[PDB]
């Protein structure tokens, strides 16, 4: 096995890139 | 006459179909406070005979609707009757009508697209269209097409302020 | 009987509010 070198990301974590989101809702309590 | 209160129940019967659609819980808090809060405005003093105190009308909701949050309720919303006594004129009655609510795990970003969507949405059903003519000055004066379509047009206080004073202010 | 008086909100249709939306989203193919 050839030997070892870190991936250029860093080798911390896995990325995780931030993406779009969306505000939650409730039901209607009256429906 | 008639058509202008009719618009009036139209709009706020809107915004609690809009609220309660998003599962808002439509509350009543005090109208009567010993401390009045959550505005800046100059209060009504009355005397409660039971307590036998002095005590305030209320100048807004904000800090009840708030701590019912705390109490878990997460989304709240009151539409009522405040009292500020100020000024008359124009735009200024001492008691008056608000709508205000409460939603945890919003920010201030939510709450314009919200605003866009609910006062859009709201002028474009109650009226027909995004566009509404309106006389600043009365029949006597010139007219002028309002335009809610969205979205909005966004200024930043101080940053807008300099430009239109052509200086820096300070921090 | 009183008789009939058309609501105010026209008697079409009940009111049907526009409410905010979230553009849906698709799954990692590699995921
Ligand atoms: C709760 C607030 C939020 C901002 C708009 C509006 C401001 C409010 C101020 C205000 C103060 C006052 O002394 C008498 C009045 O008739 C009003 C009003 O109608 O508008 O409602």
């Amino acid at each position: 096995p050839m030997y070892q070198v870190k991936p250029y990301h860093g080798g911390g974590a896995p990325l995780r890139v931030e993406l779009p989101t969306c505000m939650y809702r409730l039901p209607n309590v009256h429906g | 006459v008639r058509q202008k209160f009719i618009i009036r129940s139209k709009i706020i019967t809107y915004i609690r179909s809009f609220l309660d659609e998003l599962g808002f819980l439509e509350i009543e808090t005090p109208m009567m406070n010993i401390i009045p809060g959550g505005a800046v405005a100059k209060p009504f003093i009355t005397y409660h005979n039971e307590l036998d105190m002095n005590l305030y009308m209320r100048i807004a909701p904000e800090l009840y609707h708030k701590m019912l949050v705390v109490g878990g309720i997460d989304r709240v919303y009151e539409i009522g009757r405040q009292f500020r006594n100020e000024g008359i004129d124009l735009t200024h009655n001492p008691e008056f009508t608000t709508c205000e609510f409460y939603m945890a795990y919003a920010d201030y970003h939510d709450l314009m697209e919200i605003t866009e969507k609910m006062v859009s949405g709201m002028v474009k059903h109650i009226t027909g269209s995004y566009k509404v003519t309106y006389h600043p000055d009365g029949p006597e004066g010139q007219a002028y097409d309002v335009d809610f379509t969205p979205p909005f047009r966004r200024i930043n206080m101080v940053e807008e302020l300099e430009k239109a004073l052509g200086m820096k202010l300070p921090e």
